[PDB]
RNA sequence: UGAUUCAUGACUGGGGUGAAGUCGUAACAAGGUAACCGUAGGGGAACCUGCGGUUGGAUCA
RNA sequence: AGGUUAAAACUCAAAUGAAUUGACGGGGGCCCGCACAAGCGGUGGAGCAUGUGGUUUAAUUCGAUGCAACGCGAAGAACCUU
RNA sequence: CAGAAGAAGCACCGGCUAACUCCGUGCCAGCAGCCGCGGUAAUACGGAGGGUGCAAGCGUUAAUCGGAAUUACUGGGCGUAA
RNA sequence: AAAAUGGCAA
């Protein structure tokens, strides 16, 4: 582009939009659990992974993932999410917080016990 | 704030003697200076680029006993100061109250001369400094405490320095137990082994 | 003596109580609501040879607007006290079922999903094989083992006919659609015909 | 009395994703009628046909 | 008829260009083979032998399955073999 | 003054990326930033031993710029990739 | 002359 051309119209930023919106750029959110279920992943993985929607206190409605072996999670579970999409679930935007409000740590970790909110044995 | 674990094993990682102990006895009698720690040490796996400048800078942190926060910091005013960064860095290595200490005789380890120097055992132009991290000015006199004079480790240490080779920049007097920083060590007096080159590198990766 | 039922009926039964108490949460309108609660103390009935008193509370909690899940949980314990449990035939009476299978290693059933299983169906992963046993019209035990397709799918099941996740069937020449999970696919069937179909329809 | 923005609405349009569904086989080889572009008409569907255009068509013994 | 200006949600980790080695073509060329043509005798029908599938059975032991499994492993199952 | 006494944890170890094995599990349970990993000999899951990096912190998430010469003034393109 | 079709895998 010509100089002429620049000075008539600028070179334009890309709008770069968030991953996580219903975060609003809070690094974590409070949400009360309105479905706790399992889905199949996407091809090529197998599984039954551990999902729930959730209700935020900003009013989203968004499916977070449950992380680890084994949850305590119910529907009307208070739970903290935060950022982190799950690769193979689509529309998986979030992680459960493990080890904060009603979510429990997962049982008998030992190792990245801070990732799943297990207290040191 | 400080590294607590066994001396040998970061010795035997590096593939060369840090002098983390006293010299008393020959490294290899000690340990198998030669294998890596661990169950896989024997093995020896191809190193990196970025391999080689990691191991290059923990060799030098290991050496001096300095973390990493600290390390970074004497890179940050290492480059800020004019003249040769990488020889800059190893300048201010060299000042530590800590590295003075030892280098004047007055302990036999690093580790030696810091509990030393912590232990309120040191004075610097005549005052008590208890900082492992205070750096020696030039015309500077280090000398031990009147109390700690008396101590058999100081002594100790002053006979395994005189088998080490003498800093030409430091001059000490054994039995008064005082020496004299002259000059900032120059690249020259410090071991060629040591690739300075390979820290200024790393922190500009 | 208590009435004796199938689990298939049984499952039926849930699903009408879960429809009831549905109802009552769903539902601001009266005359719906007595309507389904009359319809549910029909088929409870028309499942019960004899109502006892204990059929009788039940149905008077059921019958109850106030009713809940935890009540609903009771009552069907008492139903299950009701069903009668799937019979296991005996290691070597499964061998026989299966004889072209050599050495045929049987899993350890549990014995409350022995209890509400209208058919009982395991897979061998190593062999990618569904077996599935049960007890035909005639009460004669029979068993059927098929491939299962190791991919697992969202899809309607031929057994149960609700959506799950499924993979395709074909016994020993479009396959089927079924379960992967059979204990799953057990709670989910509310009638035996189903299943009996989807045999027939593998021929 | 207008404008604008947001939410919602029987029903409806097209879009996307998901089973090894059903019907064909339009494209890629000259893909078995070279393909494609604009336009028009037609047809369950991919498409077919006309008119003009392009080569981003194979063949030539 | 439509033209023109011209988004977003959502979704994927690619999409794409040129060139390379193959393979393939109801592309071309040149050769060849019981490929065709020119012939002779068969198989498919019958009875029987033998193997296989299936069905049956207490068991009908196991293996071989387009060409390149099916008088195949078996150059020989009354018992033995098994 | 008395006495080593009163004072070490966290993440990570398939590649990118410093650091590897055994056992358990067997497309499950699970992991995952990307590429991907898991269907019976998993350095990728879970535990353990060992190791690496940091350290009174260490990880995770959110957010900005960087890397992005990927809006290119410095400093890019437009025959066939837009 | 006619001449359709063939799961995703690694
Ligand atoms: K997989
Ligand atoms: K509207
Ligand atoms: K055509
Ligand atoms: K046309
Ligand atoms: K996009
Ligand atoms: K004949
Ligand atoms: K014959
Ligand atoms: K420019
Ligand atoms: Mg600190
Ligand atoms: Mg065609
Ligand atoms: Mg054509
Ligand atoms: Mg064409
Ligand atoms: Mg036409
Ligand atoms: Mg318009
Ligand atoms: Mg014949
Ligand atoms: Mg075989
Ligand atoms: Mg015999
Ligand atoms: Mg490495
Ligand atoms: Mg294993
Ligand atoms: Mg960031
Ligand atoms: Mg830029
Ligand atoms: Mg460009
Ligand atoms: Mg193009
Ligand atoms: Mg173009
Ligand atoms: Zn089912």
């Amino acid at each position: 582009a010509t100089v002429n051309q620049l000075v008539r119209k600028p070179r334009a930023r890309k709008v770069a939009k968030s991953n996580v919106p219903a975060l609003e750029a809070c690094p974590q959110k409070r949400g009360v659990c309105t479905r706790v279920y399992t889905t199949t992943p996407k091809k090529p993985n197998s599984a039954l992974r551990k999902v729930c929607r959730v209700r935020l206190t900003n009013g989203f409605e968004v499916t977070s993932y449950i992380g680890g072996e084994g949850h305590n999670l119910q529907e009307h579970s208070v739970i903290l999410i935060r950022g982190g999409r799950v690769k193979d679930l689509p529309g998986v935007r979030y992680h459960t917080v493990r080890g904060a409000l009603d979510c429990s740590g997962v049982k008998d970790r030992k190792q990245a016990r801070s990732k799943y909110g297990v207290k040191r044995p | 704030a400080r590294y607590l674990g066994p001396k040998l094993k970061l010795s035997r990682r590096e593939g060369t003697d840090l002098f983390l102990k006293s010299g008393v006895r020959a490294i290899d009698t000690k340990c198998k200076i030669e294998q890596a720690p661990g169950q896989h040490g024997a093995r020896k796996p191809r190193l990196s680029d970025y391999g080689v400048q990691l191991r290059e800078k923990q060799k030098v942190r290991r050496i001096y006993g300095v973390l990493e926060r600290q390390f970074r910091n004497y890179y940050k005013e290492a480059a800020r100061l004019k003249g040769n960064t990488g020889e800059n860095l190893l300048a201010l290595l060299e000042g530590r109250l800590d590295n003075v200490v030892y280098r004047m005789g007055f302990g036999a380890t690093r580790a030696e001369a810091r509990q030393l120097v912590s232990h309120k055992a040191i004075m610097v132009n005549g005052r008590v400094v208890n900082i492992a991290s205070y750096q020696v000015s030039p015309n500077d006199v280090v000398s031990i405490r009147e109390k700690a004079k008396k101590q058999s480790r100081v002594k100790a240490a002053l006979e395994l320095a005189e088998q080490r080779e003498k800093p030409t920049w430091l001059e000490v007097d054994a039995g008064k137990m005082e020496g004299t920083f002259k000059r900032k060590p120059e690249r020259s007096d410090l071991s060629a082994d040591i690739n300075e080159h390979l820290i200024v590198e790393l922190y500009s990766k | 003596m208590k009435t004796m039922i199938y689990p298939h009926q049984y499952n039926y039964i849930r699903s009408v109580i879960l429809r009831l108490k549905n109802v009552y949460k769903t539902v601001n309108d009266k005359e719906t609501v007595k309507v389904i609660q009359s319809e549910t103390y029909n088929d409870i009935n028309e499942i019960f040879g004899h109502i006892d008193d204990d059929i009788e509370e039940s149905l008077k909690v059921l019958m109850n607007i106030r009713l809940s899940n935890k009540e609903i949980e009771a009552i069907l314990n008492k139903f299950l006290e009701y069903v009668v449990p799937f019979e296991l035939p005996s290691p070597q009476k499964l061998q026989k079922v299966f004889k072209k299978v050599k050495k045929i290693k049987i899993p350890q059933f549990e014995e409350y999903d022995l209890k509400v299983s209208s058919f009982v169906g395991w897979n061998e992963l190593a062999s990618n094989r569904k077996y599935i046993i049960y007890y035909d019209e005639k009460k004669q035990l029979k068993g059927l083992y098929g491939e299962i397709s190791n991919q697992v799918v969202k899809g309607f099941c031929t057994i149960c006919n609700k959506e799950s996740n499924v993979s395709l069937f074909m016994k020993k020449k479009k396959g089927d659609y079924i379960c992967r999970d059979s204990i799953h696919c057990n709670k989910q069937l509310t009638d035996i015909n189903q299943f009996y179909n989807f045999i027939d329809k593998l021929d």
